[PDB]
């Protein structure tokens, strides 16, 4: 596991262990976006704005439908446990496409209940409606702007007439088109393959997900996961969605640690160890964690899948406490911290930070061969960093550092220019070596001839 | 969607044997595993037994070797055979079907209870 | 051209040939955003919110005007075919700036018709208006919120008075400012040089582009291309735009192919060929295609310009079927597919995928020296991958693979850390070689002296 | 300093010197976002939508509060100049976190005035309110949607009843939730550490910053800087913000220059010098400038901090006029300009550009060993580039170029694939050298034995 | 903007010769090429001839060598000279001006037709 | 927040000496420097003197050696001692406190003026 106490000696501050939660399973639910609102004018006044809005929906619903038809790459035994899902198709489908096609053929049995339900949702005015079935969960349908239509436009058609009611529809529906376009328009193939974040659709429709389908961070995670488009009705302008309620389990014996690298001095130049922002353990395992897609709760990270990736370099040996193998890289800017509070004391490179021990006049100098200064409460009662006076914590666990000849031979560059420059220098040295070899071989030929 | 229909529960004498039979229907070709969960009072749904389509079967430490689970794939039924029933085994048993995409489907669950003596 | 059948043997799945459409020419049209709506209160009630909205427009229109004045870098024979466009200016202007200045001096002849039209648009209340001229096309003007003003605020000034009418104006106009800021505020120099996407302005103003100026994917492409700002009136708060209606032609003898790389096993480790996501042919030519800016129609990619870039590496030889030169790289995560359906069969590396031939119990093992397993319908009737049973397609064209000693010497890294680490190892070996050379040269001196 | 005249000979066009403005100090002001609007129905009709909106605010305010509590990493002499700020805490806090905690403990003295003010803001209906104190500046509070509530919903509760008033509240408040979520929801830890851009909050609330708290580009810069969250009231649903009015000073003896690199021919292949987009001088200093976060006024760049970063490579020597050290890289696409207007003349590589001197028939050929052609007004009166005829400026200062044997040995690659490929070639040559060394050492052993 | 004004069309005897003269005006210094397009019934606008400002001229395979195009740059006129007129040549001929930025401008077009015999 | 309270200004004879005493209160442990600014008519606020918490002191070229600034940190007071007063020195003197995060706080400022003769 991580040797946190030794990693501090190179400014690597492994901190904040949090557990990790993974959805072992998903409860599925269906959501039907019925994109056309019903009007009650009894004279087809709103039809003119409905027609142009339909003519806008085409710009999103037809690309979405044409994208979904590519997911018909499993051709259809089925209906039997461990039977054949279907016949492959003449094309190429990657594992992501195959997984999406399998999810579609799992949902395809809904389509007869879809046919049953649309007969209702075609007629109803109610904005959010749920329909029961022989299948366990209720299926819910949202009719896009019905609250606004029945509560505002239905009165306005009488109070203000067809002119204002028509403009109100035009504005509201083209706004709803801009919202739908923000949800459905970008990366359409990925949006079909991987789905749409439930957060966006709920923001479209203020959907009380827990009330519609059934901790704050668990709810945020439920918003972050992607609902898959399972059908798109081009004639009824309806999109059917699979919502995926996660069953979260706390994964045992896992911790995700944050690692912050401060600048490390080598001969009055600033270097740092460019470790990934997060690292994780799984019993004996040690690797990075791509927490970027996860929800950081206060006690655990809720992730859609195990974010761990194995550290390919000596970085694993570095983190395991074999400090001599840590890869150095040069600091570029103020993004790398020059100091940090650690376990009640301070770890900083006092060459580029005015470290003071018991007052702004007593500077804590570090020798040029020491990379970071570890200032425990036993050393200094009131450490001042860049003038900022702080008391060190008397119950701090920051272990005292007897300095040592830590030599970090693994100098590494993050910039392609640096690598190209030093590779050109290596290639020039290699050419010099080849020239020497040619000359010595010629000399060998001459000595042999003689 | 997978319809799960649990059956065979009820009251039984302690130390007795019982067979719980779940009928599954729907797109079962997409189902990775069929099995049973239980929910005792005051605790979450614990796994009981599961059968993968490959036949590979697993159990919780409370169930290993003790229980046995079976299927009749000609009719899509998954049966859990209960034996040596204890007061500790009373719970609502929930049949489940788990998809390859890790969606989970549940039966309505059957009450299992044992006499006090 | 691509040797698709051989590329499959390294998990490179070249697929989905689509043609390519390029706008050989653009029909120009002019659009005048008149940012101030006219009011009809007959008492200047709305003036207070108009003044503050003008005071907001300054935050965008003045930067936009000051940006456009830099495009006055051609100084002004003109008016004669093949005559001098103008005199250069004292500064530096790159070819993009020169192209934008040339486009501005082409549009500059509109400015007398602009002066003629603004006399009308200053007075009219109508929201979208078109004006004819001696030049061929009508020029259209949009007065920002006139529908809302005349249909809602003009009634409200009488029904609710100056107080509510004023608040309605304040809200609507500052919303319109946030929309304008979303369109005009970012990357102002690029926005002047390259223009604004017509999609955004149409979303601002629900503009029926085909109705205003004249297939769904052609319309999407017309939305994606950039309208250039040609004038900005700081006193009238008016922005004049050049809309550019593309004349699309299907380019002959071009195909764009998608390429998906699955993991390829070398000695129980996963590798892949990091080819660009799309490749294109142009007769004998073979290169990549930067389709990111193009519209993917079902039969062709509509691109603003030829996206092709020549493959600088042995990647061209790799794609041409000289498979031994394909560059390997190590897999990093689940983003690289471990298997894919291909032409009715499956191509997968069965070392990290439970491949089964005619049932979940008959695993298709592959020897450690074979990188991918190609499972044709002649081999397996019902291939199961990770338990998922699928029938292979009896009319599939997936050619049967007799395995061979495919050796891929071009091991390549995508991560600067890997390159730096192995360059440091190379440099250390080079230092060892130099030390040996110094020692041998010293020995040569000693033998010569003796 | 920059040797602009010599840099032109490699297509490096250093241009547009602008000064730089830095906020030497910030005037602080406080802004209290009171997220719940007061209703005046006198019967709690709006309470139902207020409760659900509170139930939405939880999804943002609770994460924001839990994030802010981590900034309690300074434990609390204080209240004395040069006294101890506080005791460190048991954890790790980087210099950014320490700076944010110090900013929080500076603002913490407001909290008694916060307690005094909330007694007022709990009761008032007014949308934007300012309260004076014994501290110098007024503190301002914004009650989220009060204008809409009092001017529209307060009339509607009487005119349309609880049903429509309730729907109006639901829509307006959930819209305001989507706006708040766009401001507060992403990157919550960074948003606590570094703050929120004032631009967004002002867009939320049309805040006349200069009117509330006190050139167009100075105002844009004031919008770009980040206001820090200093308190979050979970019970009153109130967020307290520190606005930071910059005191801008023109920094002396600094210039930021734009550098545009055109393609440079080597033996009919296109190369360019990949310098950073901007470079800066500070007296004798010369380095890059990360202007991306700065506001580009017409005469100076307004930056939140000195954007300069030292050029680590020979790029400094290149820019200083030691042209032979400039790093070449190959052109990839049309993004690199093939020509540019410069100081009244043209600098272009006429191998991939039809340069003409006094008419489209007189092509300006350049020898294959010259990289760019510099066409001064002394050479050509009317240069035509790709058919575009332009007059050269008779007062242009473009110095005449007598061509020379400029050899650029620093060939450099920007693509990891190129570096990996040529490093593999270097490693193979190194293996060849090692094999030769083993053979020669064996021969030395044989000669010694003989 | 470029005003294009086509002229010289009408009915003509088959096998005859005709000259179509287009007058161009506006910011012609920004025009890359001037030329003519034709639109026969039931098909898109085919290119006929074009003159670049350099004098370089191109034609479609139906027009190579057969037709000739000319300009009088002192008056910004572009003339297409038609000869050996066929029934296959009847179409609306559209003069065009193409910018260096690839904008295209069109005349109103002139009807060209030939006698049946 | 830092309350700054300037005091000690007013009219004084030219060539005289004066002491300006600013009282500071609040979270002064977060204050990097305390000092004085002046604003003469028609020009921006010029720096006069400043004391960092380390004691390091700096002055403008108009003030170097000429003026002296002092503190009594037991009571959080910062005093500027004025001497050899000139007509050129009349201005509103603004006390200031500058935070480590570069926030600046200002007093209300005291008028300083000198007799004409």
């Amino acid at each position: 596991q991580i040797d946190i106490t030794k990693l501090q000696h190179v400014g690597v501050l492994v901190n904040s262990p949090k557990g990790m939660k993974i959805p072992q399973n998903f409860e599925t639910r269906y959501l039907i976006l019925s994109l056309i609102p019903k009007i009650e004018d009894s004279n087809s006044c709103g039809d003119q704005q409905i027609k142009q809005y339909k003519r806008l929906l085409d710009r999103l619903i037809i690309p979405l439908y044409d994208g979904l038809r590519l997911m018909k790459d499993v051709i259809v035994t089925e209906r039997f446990f461990g039977g054949v899902i279907g016949t492959i198709a003449l094309g190429v489908a990657t594992s992501a496409q195959i997984t999406a096609a399998v999810a579609l053929v799992e949902a395809k049995q809904a389509r007869s209940d879809i046919e049953k339900l649309k007969e209702a949702i075609r007629d109803t005015n109610k904005a959010v409606q749920s329909v029961q079935s022989s299948v366990g969960p209720p299926i819910v349908a949202i009719k896009s702007v019905q609250d606004y239509v029945n509560k505002e436009i239905v009165p306005s058609i009488a109070r203000l007439g067809c002119e204002a009611a028509g403009l109100q529809l035009g504005i509201a529906l083209t706004q709803h088109y801009s919202e739908l376009t923000n949800i459905f328009g970008d990366n359409i193939g990925s949006l079909i393959e991987k789905g749409i974040k439930l957060q966006g659709i709920a923001s479209l429709y203020r959907t009380n997900i827990t009330e519609i389908f059934t901790d704050i961070y668990d709810l945020l995670f439920t918003e972050s996961i992607k609902v898959r488009v399972i059908d798109v009705d081009l004639n009824d302008y309806s999109i059917t969605l699979q919502v995926r309620l996660p069953l979260l389990t706390r994964l045992l014996n896992t911790q995700i640690y944050k690692v912050d690298s401060i600048s490390y001095n080598i001969q009055n130049r600033e270097w740092y160890i460019p470790l990934p922002s997060h690292i994780m353990t799984k019993g004996a395992f040690l690797g990075g964690a791509d927490v970027k897609e996860c929800i950081e709760a206060p006690s655990s990270y809720i992730c859609p899948s195990d974010p761990g990736f194995v550290l390919n370099h000596e970085m694993e040996s570095c983190l395991s406490g074999n400090i001599s193998q840590c890869p150095r890289t040069t600091v570029t800017s103020d993004i790398v911290p020059r100091y940090a509070f650690v376990n009640g004391g301070v770890v900083a490179n006092c060459i580029t930070t005015t470290c003071t021990c018991n007052g702004i006049g007593n500077r804590i100098n570090q020798p040029p061969d020491q990379g970071v200064k570890i200032i425990t409460h036993k050393e200094c009662n009131t450490i001042g960093i860049n003038g900022m006076l702080f008391n060190t914590n008397k119950e701090g666990t920051l272990a005292f550092y007897t300095p040592d000849d830590i030599t970090l031979n693994n100098s590494v560059a993050l910039n392609p220019i640096d690598i190209s420059i030093e590779l050109n220098k290596a290639k020039s040295d290699l050419e010099e070596v080849k020239e020497w070899i040619r000359r010595v071989n010629q000399k060998l030929d001459s000595i042999g001839s003689g | 969607e997978v319809q799960l229909v649990e059956s065979g529960g009820g009251l039984v004498q302690p130390g007795g044997s019982l067979r719980l039979s779940c009928s599954a229907s729907g797109s079962l070709s997409t189902i990775k595993a069929l099995g049973w969960y239980r929910r005792a009072p005051g605790r979450e749904r614990e796994l009981v037994a599961s059968i993968t389509s490959a036949g590979e079967t697993n159990y919780a430490d409370s169930a290993k070797g003790r229980f046995t689970v079976s299927t009749d794939n000609a009719k899509n039924t998954v049966d859990l055979r209960m034996n040596s029933l204890k007061p500790e085994d009373t719970a609502v048993y929930y049949c489940y079907a788990e998809s390859f995409v890790l969606n989970i489907y549940w039966g309505q669950g059957t009450q299992v209870t044992v006499s006090s003596g």
